[PDB]
């Protein structure tokens, strides 16, 4: 999963 | 006979925290964070190696770059490729490039991976305290993890099946004096060390897998 811009 | 507690962190088996940014490559993070512990263990040396060797590398194996992948996956490509470059040589630019991998750059290597017992938080332990740190899949997929700060991190929606993010677990520990009290893993993220508790995060442990930790965990072998 990638972090929330 | 295990040790309460580990930190591998505290023997200098792990680099800083990394950053995969806007890229669907924590595989690649978790890959090389156990790869890092390893040769560590081997050599007495800590070098960070390439997230970047591996996204761009690794596809014959069946990992995906950007769109995804499997930390299994990138141990396998390190044995048939012979190497995998430090992060100083091949740096990481967080999307899918050409394949540069230069074998003159190579730092580490492994001759294939163990596979820990799906679903069984007791081996996950008993491979943390005896050979260091180990790659897992999570299911990170949560407005909870996205803004966890610190303490023992407990999600009711959290999935110990459909696993969406590949992290390190460095260690494990408890609170207080009592070694079963408050049990959690210690997890190395790779979203900066601006996230959450300096880039780590405690997931409660010995609570029925909590977010799949030990589903699908491994290490290469050196
Ligand atoms: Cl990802
Ligand atoms: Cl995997």
């Amino acid at each position: 999963a990638v972090a929330e811009k | 006979d295990l040790p309460k507690s580990v930190d591998w962190r505290k023997k200098g088996y792990v680099t800083p925290v990394k950053n995969q940014k806007q890229c669907g490559s924590s595989w690649a993070f978790s890959a090389t964070g156990a790869l890092e512990g390893q040769m560590f263990r081997k050599t007495g040396k800590l070098v960070s190696l390439s997230e970047q060797n591996l996204v761009d590398c690794s596809r014959p194996q069946g990992n995906q770059g950007c769109n995804g992948g499997f930390m299994a996956r990138a141990f396998q490509y390190v044995k048939e490729n012979g190497g995998l470059d430090s992060e100083e040589s091949y740096p990481y630019v967080a999307v899918d490039e050409i394949c540069k991998y230069r074998p003159e750059n190579s730092v580490a290597q492994d001759t294939g991976f163990t596979v820990v017992a799906p679903g069984k938080e007791k081996a996950l332990m008993k491979a943390v305290a005896t050979v260091g740190p180990i790659s897992v899949a999570m299911d990170a997929g949560h407005s909870s993890f996205q803004f966890y700060k610190s303490g023992i991190y407990f999600e009711p929606d959290c999935s110990s099946k459909n696993l969406d993010h590949g992290v390190l677990v460095v260690g494990y520990g408890f609170e207080g004096a009592n070694s079963q009290n408050s049990k959690y893993w210690l997890v190395k993220n790779s979203w900066g060390p601006e996230w959450g508790s300096n880039g780590y995060v405690k997931i409660a442990k010995d609570k029925n897998n909590h977010c799949g930790i030990a589903t699908a965990a491994s290490y290469p072998n050196v």
